[PDB]
RNA sequence: CGGCCGGAAAGGGGGCCGCCCUCUCGCCCGUCACGCACCGCACGUUCGUGGGGAACCUGGCGCUAAACCAUUCGUAGACGAC
RNA sequence: CCAAGCGUUGGAUUGUUCACCCACUAAUAGGGAACGUGAGCUGGGUUUAGACCGUCGUGAGACAGGUUAGUUUUACCCUACU
RNA sequence: CCUACUAUCCAGCGAAACCACAGCCAAGGGAACGGGCUUGGCGGAAUCAGCGGGGAAAGAAGACCCUGUUGAGCUUGACUC
RNA sequence: CCGACUUAGAACUGGUGCGGACCAGGGGAAUCCGACUGUUUAAUUAAAACAAAGCAUCGCGAAGGCCCGCGGCGGGUGUUG
RNA sequence: CCGCCGCAGGUGCAGAUCUUGGUGGUAGUAGCAAAUAUUCAAACGAGAACUUUGAAGGCCGAAGUGGAGAAGGGUUCCAUG
RNA sequence: UGGUAAGCAGAACUGGCGCUGCGGGAUGAACCGAACGCCGGGUUAAGGCGCCCGAUGCCGACGCUCAUCAGACCCCAGAAAA
RNA sequence: GUGCGAAUCGGUCGUCCGACCUGGGUAUAGGGGCGAAAGACUAAUCGAACCAUCUAGUAGCUGGUUCCCUCCAAAGUUUCCC
RNA sequence: AAAUACCGGCACGAGACCGAUAGUCAACAAGUACCGUAAGGGAAAGUUGAAAAGAACUUUGAAGAGAGAGUUCAAGAGGGCG
């Protein structure tokens, strides 16, 4: 007979290939609709999840009771320094799909870039684009070049440019850098392509990319759990503790007749280090890089309009388990996907935004940099110094 | 003794054999079937990474339940062990066979494993006690291993 | 024969000119004699320098790599895998 | 009328399915899947063996009367699913 | 969430129940509930950890019910002692 | 001169912790059943079932009452009244 | 050891949850998880996670995992290989 | 004949299945055609002839019908009043 | 729960000077014993132990019933019967 | 007394019988081993070769085991071996 209380399913059935994703870099499934109306720019970036801290601001939403008060807010810092275009890569509108066309390259491509195309560097020989790089020191190899782009700007439609990371700047172990096709979303084809030649081989810093009190979407594979059971992953209801042979699972796995166990039903196996991506993620700062002027190193990331103070988004002890933030960064609001460390896709908005949630202007009171190491009190050294006075190791 | 085939011609070839030897068929059939195309030296080096844990056998025909390891990937598989009794039972046997080498006055740095075959033994009994008075079986899988070397290059 | 111009939805072997190039034949009526005329007989005649592979020659022109194990890591993990 | 996309609850008494009442709520609609679902649980109810009461039987015993106590086994195979 | 012992991976040792053939589904007809048949869906080596929908899974010639001119324990106002 | 164990009281003290581990009763108002202690279906029922002391009838003065035995100048209660 | 003519029968197997013996798949699978705990060196040796000696760390904690008997066992006692 | 009716229970007559394959009904103990030693040629029955699938690939005849649930072959496999 | 075990293990429990617990010796024997009574116990056997013989007990009831080819080929109905 | 009976016992002779899952339970260290407290229950188990001529000696290994020699018609008969 029928179902005797009415309940929710316990999980979506829209990410149900619960499976360890093949992917470790989050791939963009859908880039942003472009119009040729639009200046021509990038829709992509490739972040580094550094940790989580508080934000303190006034915010200005009227009607509410939270308006014209103060609040706190999780905030996520990605560090992202420059990303350095190598490669120029054309589509073409096939009927079947949408097909890759031509490849070009670089002359000089970095060390860093070059241990993608390998999987043990220490035994390789380096040999790597030495014959494609001839093709720019030639004026036979030149009128292929020349040629290779007459042919991109006449056939293929949809131009998208090879970015890759500076690893050699992140306080991580790993040197072998991430390469992503990122697409050049704006004007016509001829315009997009002349612009995609001049950025070849030179570095995009985030401020060209992504803006202020932008809607932007993350895409990353989610921290890793193992072998999870079903009211560890599903998140069924428990049986209740006199059940023999185990209370941590679900009782009926369907009917009788149809006589094979549905796609629906809810098993154990894999739980995390899922593909997801989440949207409107609200930027509320870019932050400069680590600058050396005068001789004396300028580090005040973190210094709002209502501190002064010389303290770095750096708090006491650096970030745990990431390493110390030197580099330009994005302070999205919230949560993101993905464990410490973790190179994250950072993609423009699919949508329109005209909200007051979505066009709320941002303004700093305060930025935490209070120690995440234990239960922290001081935001500098020179706080806890002023404050506990001199030591005996003084 | 009547071996399985003839050597292609009774000069160029040494055999060593052994009956009713106390190791699993089931891991001795794939570690003699690992070791089947082989130069001799490398027969020895293979074994030996065998009883070291450096290098697994992959387990083919009698793959049941065995588990899947790094090293079977070499030989084009997912199933592999290490397993140090059949490794050393007919590395004792390649031994007595370049023995039989050098009596029979061949160049043993040449010797090539020909024909290798591992047969059933006859099983040997003894009981395991089981729920409810109850007596089971607990018999042994012994195995006759035969093998013909040949010099070449 | 070397260049002169095209081809992208699954690019396709072509068009055209000079010259480097050699005849004056080729197509159609009519004369002129010939070729195993294999002695009534079956798989004839093609696309075929087909497809796929082991190898042996004789010439040039060219290129000297990566994967896996082993080690390490811990954003990953039952084991593999990553 | 088109219309099954998403919902359709928390409790007192009863082994109950059903019933009835309290409270909440947009609403507290009805059903099927071997009267879904025991190598999934549970064992309150029925439905062995011990005993008590009432009615019937001369008696052994009977009750579509009430009551209390009463062992819930196995997956390492094939498929299905994860 | 934590701990111990397993499960898990390895060296060595190494059983058992069970088994016509075997093993992907929807509907049809059929001994009126098919793994095999008919018409359609469709179909890709070899495997590891799990799981309990299905094999009307295993176990024991139904302990209920009926029949048998088969019984036994008990009873009495049954028949014969 | 020689003492071996207690008991009561006070001052001070500790980050209010002190039977510091271990050992080690949860309580109350009632209803049904059986007085109580004891016993019971070894391997699914420990109970309200059996027993029990107390109460109450019945038989028999021995050649007898109750019971055993194939048998008997046979036997148990009975070394009894 | 067989052909032909007669003669005689314990005369022909797929099945009987048939009898006896033998072998498969499952399967190198279930498993080898009750009671805190092992470690460094040396010796003998062809060979040591397990023997033996030392050193350390532990458990039984006198209602013991200690020393002696009764019943039962029958040479299990002891040395050497 | 009894029963509201039943792939229900009970009769008469003849024919079938059981004891029996074969062609058709996609499929099927009983329907329709027709009963069988081992084969070649011919031709039929009952059914068919877009493709599965042998055969209408006829310059077939005459009408009827449009369905946002068309319709489409004994037994027979889903319908009425209006 | 194919166990440590053809009744065991853990915690928690009943009783613990008395109708207490227990070793040996000894008496009761199968329609018999013994029973503070559950048809309980009587050597893993009890609403009649175990062993051998009667005995190959009987079964209108299950299950099986062993070579080939040719020829013929049914009945499930009448009457009587614990 | 005689004529009659005789699956025990001592001794013989025979068979249209059985030929090691058969024939006695027993072709062998069989009423043996083993099981039961006991009464009782009760198996399995034949064959190297004509003759041990049963493989000296060399060689690998800790050894079981091999490799060569050697005996024999034959080890394609190597001690549980037609």
């Amino acid at each position: 007979s029928h179902r005797k209380f009415s309940a929710p399913r316990h999980g979506s059935l829209g990410f149900l290939p619960r499976k360890r994703s093949s992917r470790h870099r989050g791939k963009v499934k859908s880039f942003p609709k472009d119009d040729p109306s639009k200046p021509v720019h990038l829709t992509a970036f490739l972040g580094y999840k550094a940790g989580m801290t508080h934000i303190v601001r006034e915010v200005d939403r009227p009607g509410s009771k939270v308006n014209k008060k103060e609040v706190v807010e999780a905030v996520t810092i990605v560090e992202t320094p420059p990303m350095v275009v190598v490669g120029i890569v054309g589509y073409v509108e096939t009927p079947r799909g949408l097909r890759t066309f031509k490849t070009v390259f670089a002359e000089h491509i970095s060390d860093e870039c070059k241990r993608r195309f390998y999987k043990n560097w220490h035994k390789s020989k380096k040999k790597a684009f030495t014959k494609y790089c001839k093709k720019w020191q030639d004026d036979a190899g030149k009128r292929q070049l020349d040629k290779d782009f007459s042919s991109m700007k006449k056939y293929c439609q949809v131009i998208r440019v090879l970015a890759h990371t500076q690893m050699r700047l992140l306080p991580l172990r790993q040197k072998k850098a991430h390469l992503m096709e990122i697409q050049v979303n704006g004007g016509t084809v001829a315009e997009k392509l002349d612009w995609a030649r001049e950025r070849l081989e030179q570095q995009v810093p985030v401020s060209q990319v992504f803006g202020q009190d932008e809607m932007i979407d993350v895409i990353g594979v989610t921290k890793g759990k193992g072998y999870k059971g079903v009211t560890s992953r599903w998140h069924t209801k428990k049986l209740p503790r006199k059940t023999h042979r185990g209370l941590r699972k679900v009782a009926c796995i369907g009917a009788w007749h149809p006589a094979r166990v549905a796609f629906s039903v809810a098993r154990a196996g894999q739980k995390g280090y899922h593909h997801r991506t989440e949207i409107n993620k609200k930027i509320y700062k870019i932050g400069q890089g680590y600058l050396i002027k005068d001789g004396k190193l300028i580090k005040n990331n973190a210094s709002t309009d209502y501190d002064l103070s010389d303290k770095s988004i750096n708090p006491l002890g650096g970030f745990v388990h990431y390493g110390e933030v030197t580099n330009d960064f994005v302070m999205l609001k919230g949560c993101v996907v993905g464990t410490k460390k973790r190179v994250l896709t950072l993609r423009k908005s699919l949508l329109v935004q005209t909200k007051r949630r979505a066009l709320e202007k941002i303004d700093l009171k305060f930025i935490d940099t209070t120690s995440k190491f234990g239960h922290g009190r001081f935001q500098t050294v020179e706080e806890k110094k002023a404050f506990m006075g001199p030591l005996k190791k003084d | 003794v009547r071996y399985s085939l003839d050597p292609e011609n009774p000069t160029k070839s040494c055999k060593s054999r052994g009956s009713n030897l106390r190791v699993h068929f089931k891991n001795t059939r794939e570690t003699a079937q690992a070791i089947k195309g082989m130069h001799i030296r490398k027969a020895t080096k293979y074994l030996k990474d065998v009883t070291l844990k450096k290098q697994c056998v992959p387990f083919r025909r009698y793959n049941g339940g065995v588990g899947r390891c790094a090293q079977a990937k070499q030989w084009g598989w997912t199933q592999g062990r290490w397993p140090k009794k059949s490794a050393e039972f007919l590395l004792h046997m390649l031994k007595n066979a370049e023995s039989n080498a050098e009596l029979k006055g061949l160049d043993v740095d040449s010797l090539v494993i020909e024909h290798i075959q591992v047969n059933k033994a006859p099983k040997m009994r003894r009981r395991t006690y089981r729920a409810h008075g109850r007596i089971n079986p607990y018999m042994s899988s012994p195995c006759h291993i035969e093998m013909i070397l040949t010099e070449k290059e």
